[PDB]
This record gives structure tokens, C-alpha cells and sequence, in this order.
């Protein structure tokens, strides 16, 4: 058997990008708002998407 | 008809078109676990032979060339080298997927 | 000739109580040879933190003369006859044993009675052993081993007697004195608390009449007239890292509570525990053993070495894994153990079942081979679960394991629990405490 | 003769061992390589034996005997 | 219910012995008298190869099935070896022995020996050879035994560095067809009867000579070897020939090495019945320990001091031994301490063969050595008529041999042979 988080070609990115990425402990609630800028950019594209299906 | 079978055997042979690049038949096997098995387990001068047979009709595929006729792989001495390593790979396999079901 | 009469066959362990309330037990053989020793319910677990290391100092003091055979001279008359004398002691038991011939058995006695009644000590020996046991720590410090079940026993039992070592802080061992180990003696070498086992060419009426003619006087009496209890010890789902990036190798234990000495349950981890097994690098088999994590273990070339363990208290214990292995290897180690620790709470099938049931009976019977691990069993035995367990009965107890039932206490004792984790090396890819606590259960399940 | 190294004749760079820090303008005969060899085992460190009591015991006194077993871990006997 | 101990020698010189016990578990050894020194130069270190190829493929049963099959019921395998010969132990339930006993002939008697496997288990002897040499006492050992002799015992049990990497099965090959044939091996049974100990003899072990390769009768050499380390200890061997096995000798040395001292009986003691341990502690202050190597093989023998002392104090540990063992040479010994000595040595010897797997291991070797069975108290009663005149000659005999040392550790102040 294997360990499929770390192997897989695909899920390896994502393993080393938001599931086993090294972070500092101490980072105070600023360091959330660029993920929330990526949350709120993705959320744009939604709502543009049906705003563009009637415009 | 044992003869009409084995002239037909001869002209498939010839008519596979691998004989053209110096290749065996041992050589034209896809590369599975159990055939990577039987590579591994080959002594080394066959090794180097057969890796040398590859890169021979591969160098021979890029030029979309084929090798004289005197120099094809002849039906008689096609030896079958790999048929023993893998029939051993094959048992090992089965007896271990057969202890698995039980 | 089957296995069931064969096991049938084995003596029985005769077992006797003499006046004061000093048990007498024997088993028989045709043996030449004989081991007898004394067993002690008292170790780190009956210390209340100002007499933490007393068991191992008074160990140590025991060999060292007596009111009667003052100095070395007793060690002339167990090396002048070809006895070996040894001592251990645990968190909760303490053992004095000598094996020797059945010619010298009433001397032996005598020796065993006398070391643990009339133990002269002088404040001479008290440093030196104090110096001593110093240097004795100072040596087990560098087994790493040793350093991981202590952290493991320390963060699993936080706050309770069992959190502390057998040896005891160093400071204890500088301010031990003279007052506190005859304290330690007249509160716990009494005779309800004591076990006399012989094993091999003894007859149980021989022992007997010894027993009666030397260990008659115990000082049984309760002097400070206060009861000594065992309260149940908190067990607690922590974990402790020693981070020292300089040590070539880490080792890794990780254990959650276990059922306790009287629990049957126990039988059927131990059937768990041979499902998993155990493997170290110099190992003749290779990719074909048996247990899957041995097997990716040397497939994928992960850990040093990796060992299950079922340690066991009163009402309480340790079931868990200890490995050593490269730091680059550590949470896929981790991984790979987690998923057979699930794999036994979800699909444990027949024959792995039966294989653990055959591995349990041949290490549990083979472990009974000599006169020294006869009288640890049955000293042990007359001191947890009050009786000697026959081995027909541990047959009758393996025979009923099925696969059902194992997945039902492995369900019940590993799945969905908060465990103890002790690392100590370079244990840096050693992950949180909350993936190890998200590995302790399965969203497919 | 002294100069004990000029004094043996075909032993001389066999008896003194030259380096450099600085290179020469002149290039060295034999530059030689060291090849990509193998590396040891890592073990875990042991107990050492620091005092009296710990090294009674660890004297041999008999043949040495080794043993193999196939789950059994490796062990030997002095 | 263990009437006897049935011993038969086949008329191709393979002994049985079988002892029917009705114990729970049977445990069955092949003895083999193909140890390390039946190598010369020109195979180093195939015994420890052959001892690590026991999980291989065998004409019978592949290396899977030998492994699934061997841990499937249970049981346990394993091959103990030392410089004289092997041992090929299988042992189980009574009930599964059968399948337990074609795997173990399997494995013994018709090895297959693949090239990819060997090439596999390379690495596997590298890792035991340097997890073996983890303790100092195995190195010195090693390097007494390279120096003592010239051939035929000087051969080491762990493979060499330069070998590893070039053992081929063909030397295996040839190894197993020259040294395990039929009048060398002992097939040796507890709780298992002798019937069919004597089936699978006729079956799976009736196919070989009996004699194969006689040896080189291992010549001494003496002299010295000294292995700049730096330890926080030093360890130092001295040793002489001795008695071989079998001489009226070899019983008075074994009483003389418990005369001196050859282990501990007390868990943290002092030693004060050992003559070595108490001449060393007159004069010293520093953690040490001295006993009494000895060792007795076919042809020769070994028998000297061992010392494990400071890095400073290693020369006054060394001559206080040496001293001590001059004295015993010269007469100045107690009756008592001998008679203390011959009931250690009764004691442990006892204590050696109160266990099954020791009790095989003495009836194999004693079928391999002398080719019948000694009873215990034929053996105990030989220990009680040694002399002290043989005590003191076997000691004026170590005193006045040639000496083979082996050091290893911080040597500036570890003195030399010709300085004793
Ligand atoms: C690809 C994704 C996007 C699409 C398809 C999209 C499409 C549209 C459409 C069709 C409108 C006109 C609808 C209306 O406002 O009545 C609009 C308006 C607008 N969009 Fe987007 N948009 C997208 C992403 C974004 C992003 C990323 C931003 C910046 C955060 C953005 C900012 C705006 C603003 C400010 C308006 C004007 C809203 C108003 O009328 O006041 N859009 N978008």
C-alpha cells in the first residue's frame, strides 16, 4: 500500500499546498484576509456568471 | 495440418514486422509489473543485449528505416528468452494472490 | 496426543496461606534446578513524591548485609554454591529471586527470608549506593527507549502515582535517608502483600515447612495503623515532544488506555497485538511476512524497528505501538500503523484472527520455558489476579476469540480515542496532536 | 644523505605525504577523484558503561555465538 | 513419560535423537557441521550468507510460502551458528510439526539459491554485520581469533567488506554440496517420537556422501592486534592455547575459568568469590570488569583474560590479572575456592540445559562432537574429579604459553606482550 495524499500526481499539490503546509503559529487574523481575497474573487466570478446570463 | 499451421506461424511472423527492426519477441512485450519483474531478474548480458535491441529499433524507427535482409531476426533463431522468468513471476503471483483469498 | 491434554498435563501450581497471611506457592517439575523468590505488591505506584525512589534504593541496599550476615558475606555462601541471585522491580511489583540447585533449596530460603526482614543499613552504604544509582541514571539516560515509555507513562498518568518513574527525580536519591527507608519497609514488606514462589524440583511440603520455620515473623501488624489504598489512576490523552535534532534516530510511542490486570478483555488484545506484530531491521523474512505493516514497512523502507505493547495496571495500562525510525520517515510510519489499527476496528477477517490465535498460544506457552518464568508467572499471577490461571484455562480463553468479538473490543478501545503520544529525536515531521486525533477514525466508516 | 624522504629512492612520496593550499601554476600528475562509495547503517546509540556495577556482566567469557531468526531479532552471545 | 532418550546412528553416519517428552510445543534442530571454519580464503563469509538465505527459495516451497506458512501456524525458525558448526532450529505446536518439519528439510537439504535473491540479501548482511559489531567484546573477540590462529579458525563469522557485493550462489552452491552431507548432520526431536524423525531421514536427508571437506586443523599463530578507536573503555583479551574437547584438560580449564572468575551471580555485586575482580579492586578505584575467556573447540582451544578497564588505568588492570592468574600457577590457591568453582560450574551447566531450546542445543552439539548422548550426571560427575593439580597445571600451562592479545580502545597506556 501507499499514502495517497502524498502520491498521487495530483493530490500532491494540494497536499503540499493547503493541507501539509509548513506555517508559522503565530500569525494574527490579517493572514486570513488574502484567503478571504480568493474567496471573494471566485465569488465574483459566480455571481458575474449568472449576471452574465441576462445581461 | 500441423504444416498449414506452422508455415501460416511463419508468415505472421513475417508479417508482425518486428523481425525488420532486429527485435525479438521477447523484446515486443508491453512493460507490466510482472514483465518489469522478468527484466529484473534477467542476467546482465541479456540485459545489455535486449537494451541494446531496443535502442537499435528505436534509432531505427526514427528514420523510418529497416534493416537489410540478411540481418532480420530469422523464425528459428528467435529464442525466447523471457518465457521462463516470467512463467516463475506468473506462479509466484498466483500463489500469492490465491493465499490472499483464503 | 493432542493440545488440549498436553496443556492438561502441566502440574498444578499448589497454592497455601500460612497464619500471618504470607502466600506459599510451588510448581513441581523433574528439574535438577530450582527458582525460588519472593514477590512484593509495592513499587513507584505506593510512593506519595518524598520517598519516589525508594523501591530501587532499598534494591540496591538489599545485597549488602544483613543483622546476621553482615557485609559480603552472604554473597559468599550464594557464590560458593553456584546461586544466582537477581532483583527487579516494577511500578507496581518488586521480585527477589535466586535460582540455584533443589540440593540447597532450605538455604535459599533462608537467605530469601532474611534479606527481606533483617536488610542492615549503614549511611556509609547509603551514599555509595546513592552515588550509585546517580550513575545508574546517568546511564539510562542514553537509552532512548527507556526515556519514551518514562515520557509515555508520564503524560499518560499526569498527576497520579503512576506518572512517576521506579527510580525517582535525582533530587529524592540526594535527600533520601535512613528514616524514610524504614518506613518504606515497616509500610509495605508485610505478609499480605508477599508471595513465596518456587519452581522446578521443589515439593510444595519441603517449601512449606521452610516457609513456616523462617517466615513466620513478617511484622504483619499495621504500626501506624492507617490504611494504604490503590485509588484508580486519571488516564489522560496528552502528549509530550523532546525536540533534540542531534540524536540519529526517533522513537515514537503511541498508547491509549488499556482494561486492566482482571480484565478477560485483555486475551483478545493480545490476539490484536499478533495481528500487528513486531519487526526490526534484522529480520530474516522480508517482503513476505505476514503482518501488512511489517510488510510496507520493508517494502518501503520506513522504520527501524516497531514493536506493539499491552502493558497492564490495576484497572488500567498502556496498549499501544513503539517505533524507531529516520525523521523522513516518521508520519508516513504513523500513517501506515493508524490504518491497521482501524483495519482491526473494521475488517478484521478469520484467518488473520487465527493466525494471531496461533502466534498467542505458541509465545504464550514457549515464554513459560524454565524455572525462572514459571515463578515470575506465578508470583505475578498470586499477586494481580489472586490465583494462578491454568493454562488449559488460557486455551479455553484464546479458543472463544473470533473475529466478531475482536473487532467489537478493538471498537471499543482504540477506535474514536484520545491517545498518548511520546516522541523524543528529531521528531520534527512527527504531526500535531489533532492529526494523530483525526487518525483515530475513519469518515468511510 | 640526509633529507630521510629523497633518501629512499622509490619510497620517497610514500614516506611524506605533500598538499597545498595554494594551487600551482604547474598542473599535478595524478589528479585523482574519490568515487560515490557506500555509506554505514545508522544505529541507535547504546548504553555506556559508566560505573562499577553496569560493566558487571559485559565481560566476555565463553565462544561467540551468533544467532538469526526470521521474526526473531538477530542476537549474539560472547 | 520421558522414558529415555532414543539415539540411533543411520549407516550413512546421520544421527537421530528424539526424546518424546509429550511437551506442547515440539522443537526439532538440524545440526549441520558446517560452521566458519570449513571456509578458506577464497569464500569468506558464505557461512553468514548461508545463514541469512534461510528465507530463500528451496525446490519444494517458495520463499512466500516458506514465510506465510512458517508464521500461519505459529511457529518459529531460526539458525544459530557459531565457528564449528550450525544449527537449523524449526519449533511448534505438536500438532502443526509435520508441515514445520518439510519446510525446515526443505530449507536445509535442497536449497535453490537464485541470483536476484542472494543480490537482495547483500544488503541484509551489510546491516547485520554492523549491527553485530555494535558491541566492543564482538571485535575483540574477532580480531583474538584472526590473530591466534593461521587458518581454519581465524576465519571470521561476519562477512568482510571487501566480500560484500561479491558472494555468488554458485559459492553457495558449492558450499552447501561440500559440507552438508550425510555423516555430519544430527536431526535432533523434543516431544516429537522417533518414528517419524526416522521417515523424514530416509526421506528428505538420503541423498548425500558423509564426508565432504576434512579442514585445516587450525594452526596457532600468537602475536597481537591493537585497534586505536577511541573508546571511553578499553578492552583488552589475553589468551593461550588451551585444551580442545574431550582431553581430561578441557574439564580442568572450564573449573579454572569459574576459579577466576567467568561472570557474575549477584546483580550489582562486588565479586569477592572471584579471584581476578578482588586482585584487580586491591589496587584500583576505577569502574572495570576481568573474568576468564575461555573456549574449546575440536582441535584447539582458547583460554586467557578478559579486561574492560579505564583508558588510564588499563596497564594496572592488566598486570593485577595477570599477576593474580601467575600466583594461582605457583600452588597459592584454596581447596575451598576449587571446590566453590566445581559447584559454579556444576550449577551453571545445569542451569544451561534446564531449558528446551539449551537442552537441544547440548544434545546437538554432543551428537556432532562426540556422536553420543551424555547424561547429566555422567557429566557432573566428571566435573568432581578434576584435581587441584590439574587446576594449577592448566594455569602454569596459560602462564607459560604464547599469548595472542587483542586491544581495542584509547591505547597509550595499554601495555604490550613482551612488556608483561
Ligand atoms: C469573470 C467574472 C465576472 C463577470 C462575468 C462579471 C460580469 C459582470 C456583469 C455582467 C456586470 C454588469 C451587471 C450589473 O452590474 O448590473 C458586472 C458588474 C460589475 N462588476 Fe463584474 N464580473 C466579474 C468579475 C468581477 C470582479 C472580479 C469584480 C471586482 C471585484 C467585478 C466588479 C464589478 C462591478 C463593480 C460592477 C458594477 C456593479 C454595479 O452595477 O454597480 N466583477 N460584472
Amino acid at each position: 500500500m501507499t499514502n495517497m495524499r502524498k502520491t498521487h500526481p495530483l493530490f500532491k499539490i494540494i497536499n503540499h499546498s493547503f493541507i501539509d503546509l509548513p506555517a508559522p503559529s503565530n500569525i494574527s487574523s490579517w493572514w486570513n484576509f488574502g484567503s478571504l481575497l480568493g474567496v471573494c474573487l471566485m465569488v465574483q466570478i459566480i455571481t458575474g456568471l449568472f449576471l452574465a446570463m441576462h445581461y | 495440418s500441423s504444416k498449414w499451421l506452422d508455415g501460416f506461424r511463419k508468415w505472421y511472423y513475417n508479417a508482425a514486422g518486428f523481425n525488420k527492426l532486429g527485435l525479438m519477441r521477447d523484446d515486443t512485450l508491453h512493460e507490466t509489473e510482472d514483465v518489469k519483474e522478468a527484466i529484473r531478474r534477467l542476467p546482465e548480458d541479456l540485459y545489455n543485449d535486449r537494451m541494446f535491441r531496443i535502442k537499435r529499433a528505436l534509432d531505427l524507427t526514427m528514420r523510418h528505416q529497416i534493416l537489410p535482409k540478411d540481418q532480420w531476426t530469422k523464425y528459428e533463431e528467435d529464442k525466447f528468452y523471457l518465457e521462463p522468468y516470467l512463467k516463475e513471476v506468473i506462479r509466484e503471483r498466483k500463489e500469492r494472490e490465491e493465499w490472499a483469498k483464503k | 496426543a493432542t493440545f488440549a491434554q498436553a496443556l492438561q498435563s502441566v502440574p498444578e501450581t499448589q497454592v497455601s496461606i500460612l497464619d500471618n497471611g504470607l502466600r506459599v506457592a510451588s510448581e513441581q517439575s523433574s528439574h535438577a534446578t530450582c527458582t525460588v523468590g519472593v514477590w512484593i505488591d509495592a513499587g513507584s505506584r505506593y510512593e506519595t513524591e518524598k520517598n519516589n525512589g525508594a523501591g530501587y534504593f532499598l534494591e540496591h541496599l538489599a545485597f549488602k548485609g544483613t543483622k546476621n550476615r553482615p557485609g559480603n558475606a552472604l554473597e559468599k555462601e550464594v557464590e560458593s554454591i553456584g546461586a544466582h541471585l537477581n532483583a527487579y522491580s516494577t511500578r507496581e511489583h518488586t521480585a527477589y529471586l535466586i535460582k540455584a540447585l533443589s540440593k540447597d533449596l532450605p538455604k535459599v530460603v533462608e537467605l530469601l527470608a532474611d534479606i527481606v526482614q533483617n536488610s542492615s543499613l549503614e549511611d556509609s552504604q547509603i551514599e555509595k549506593e546513592r552515588d550509585v544509582i546517580l550513575r545508574e541514571m546517568q546511564e539510562n539516560d542514553a537509552s532512548m527507549q527507556n526515556v519514551v515509555f518514562d515520557y509515555l507513562h508520564a503524560t499518560a498518568f499526569q498527576g497520579t502515582p503512576l506518572a512517576q518513574a521506579v527510580e525517582g527525580p535525582s533530587e529524592n536519591v540526594r535527600r533520601l535517608s535512613r528514616t524514610d527507608l524504614t518506613d518504606y519497609l515497616n509500610r509495605h514488606y508485610k505478609a499480605p502483600r508477599m508471595v513465596l514462589a518456587a519452581a522446578g524440583g521443589v515439593e510444595h511440603q519441603q517449601l512449606l515447612d521452610l516457609a513456616q520455620k523462617h517466615l513466620s515473623s513478617v511484622s504483619r501488624v499495621y504500626e501506624e495503623d492507617a490504611v494504604p489504598g490503590l485509588t484508580p489512576c486519571r488516564f489522560t490523552g496528552s502528549e509530550i515532544r523532546h525536540r533534540d535534532d542531534a540524536l540519529p534516530l526517533a522513537h515514537v510511542a503511541i498508547a491509549v488506555e488499556g482494561p486492566g490486570w482482571a480484565n478477560p478483555d485483555n486475551v483478545t488484545l493480545q490476539v490484536a497485538n499478533a495481528i500487528i506484530g513486531h519487526y526490526d531491521c534484522t529480520y530474516g523474512g522480508g517482503v513476505h511476512l505476514s503482518s501488512p505493516l511489517a510488510s510496507v514497512a520493508v517494502a518501503n523502507k520506513l522504520c527501524q524497528s516497531f514493536q506493539t505493547f499491552n502493558i497492564s495496571y490495576s484497572d488500567t495500562g498502556l496498549l499501544g505501538a513503539h517505533f524507531v525510525c529516520d525523521a523522513m520517515s516518521i508520519d508516513d510510519m504513523v500513517f501506515f500503523l493508524q490504518g491497521q489499527w482501524m483495519r482491526l476496528c473494521t475488517s478484521a477477517t478469520e484467518s488473520e484472527v487465527t493466525r494471531g490465535k496461533n502466534i498467542l498460544r505458541n509465545a504464550l506457552v514457549s515464554h513459560l520455558d524454565g524455572t525462572t518464568p514459571v515463578c515470575e508467572d506465578i508470583g505475578r499471577s498470586l499477586l494481580t489476579y489472586g490465583r494462578r490461571i491454568p493454562l488449559a484455562e488460557w486455551e479455553s480463553r484464546i479458543q472463544e476469540v473470533d473475529a466478531q468479538m475482536l473487532r467489537d473490543i478493538c471498537s471499543k478501545y482504540f477506535y474514536d480515542q484520545c491517545p498518548a503520544v511520546a516522541g523524543y529525536g528529531p521528531i520534527e515531521q512527527l504531526p500535531d496532536y489533532n492529526r494523530i486525533r483525526s487518525g483515530m477514525f475513519w469518515l468511510r466508516f | 644523505m640526509l633529507s630521510v624522504a629523497a633518501r629512499s629512492g622509490p619510497f620517497a612520496p610514500v614516506l611524506s605525504a605533500t598538499s597545498r593550499g595554494v594551487a600551482g601554476a604547474l598542473r599535478p600528475l595524478l589528479q585523482g577523484a574519490v568515487p560515490a562509495a557506500s555509506e554505514p547503517p545508522v544505529l541507535d546509540v547504546k548504553r555506556p558503561f559508566l560505573c562499577r556495577e553496569s560493566l558487571s556482566g559485559q565481560a566476555a567469557a565463553r565462544p561467540l555465538v551468533a544467532t538469526v531468526g526470521l521474526n526473531v531479532p538477530a542476537s549474539v552471545r560472547f | 513419560q520421558p522414558q529415555d532418550l532414543e539415539f540411533t546412528k543411520l549407516p550413512n553416519g546421520l544421527v537421530i535423537a528424539s526424546l518424546e517428552n509429550y511437551a506442547p510445543l515440539s522443537r526439532i534442530g538440524l545440526f549441520v557441521k558446517a560452521g566458519s571454519r570449513y571456509e578458506d580464503s577464497n569464500n569468506l563469509g558464505t557461512s553468514h550468507l548461508l545463514r541469512l538465505a534461510s528465507s530463500l527459495t528451496t525446490k519444494g516451497a517458495s520463499s512466500f510460502k516458506i514465510t506465510r506458512g512458517i508464521e500461519a501456524v505459529g511457529g518459529k525458525l531460526s539458525v544459530t551458528a557459531t565457528r564449528e558448526n550450525m544449527a537449523y532450529t524449526v519449533e511448534g505446536i505438536r500438532s502443526d510439526i509435520e508441515i514445520l518439519m518439510e519446510f525446515l528439510l526443505n530449507v536445509t537439504t535442497a536449497p535453490e539459491f537464485r541470483r536476484w535473491e542472494v543480490a537482495a540479501l547483500r544488503s541484509q548482511l551489510k546491516i547485520d554485520k554492523a549491527v553485530a559489531f555494535q558491541n566492543s567484546q564482538t571485535r575483540i573477540i574477532e580480531n583474538l581469533h584472526d590473530v591466534a590462529y593461521k587458518n581454519a579458525l581465524a576465519n571470521p563469522l561476519y562477512c568482510p567488506d571487501y566480500r560484500m557485493g561479491k558472494i555468488t550462489s554458485e559459492e553457495l552452491h558449492y558450499f552447501v554440496q561440500n559440507h552438508f552431507t550425510s555423516a555430519r548432520m544430527a536431526l535432533v526431536g523434543l516431544g516429537v517420537s522417533h518414528s517419524v524423525l526416522k521417515q523424514v531421514a530416509e526421506q528428505f536427508l538420503n541423498m548425500r556422501g558423509g564426508l565432504g571437506l576434512a579442514g585445516a586443523k587450525a594452526k596457532y599463530r600468537g602475536g597481537e592486534i591493537r585497534e586505536q578507536n577511541g573508546d571511553n573503555l578499553v578492552h583488552a583479551a589475553i589468551v593461550a592455547e588451551s585444551a580442545a574437547i574431550g582431553n581430561a584438560e578441557a574439564n580442568a580449564f572450564s573449573v579454572l575459568q569459574h576459579l577466576l572468575g567467568a561472570g557474575p551471580h549477584i546483580k550489582r555485586g562486588n565479586n569477592t568469590t572471584s579471584l581476578l575482580s578482588q586482585s584487580v579492586a586491591k589496587g584500583s578505584h576505577q569502574p572495570f570488569d576481568v573474568s576468564a575467556f575461555n573456549a574449546s573447540y575440536s582441535d584447539s582451544g582458547l583460554f586467557g583474560i578478559y579486561t574492560i578497564s579505564q583508558a588510564a588505568a588499563a596497564g594496572e588492570v592488566i598486570n593485577a590479572a595477570y599477576n593474580q592468574v601467575k600466583a594461582v600457577a605457583q600452588g597459592n590457591l584454596s581447596s575451598a575456592d576449587v571446590q566453590a568453582a566445581k559447584n559454579k560450574l556444576k550449577a551453571g551447566y545445569l542451569m544451561s540445559v534446564e531449558t528446551s531450546e539449551g537442552f537441544l542445543s547440548e544434545i546437538g552439539s554432543q551428537a556432532l562432537a562426540a556422536g553420543s548422548y551424555m547424561p547429566p550426571s555422567t557429566v557432573l560427575q566428571q566435573i568432581d574429579s578434576v584435581a587441584d593439580a590439574d587446576v594449577v597445571k592448566a594455569a602454569k600451562k596459560f602462564v607459560s604459553g604464547k599469548k595472542s592479545m587483542a586491544a581495542s580502545g584509547n591505547l597509550g597506556h595499554t601495555p604490550f606482550l613482551d612488556e608483561l
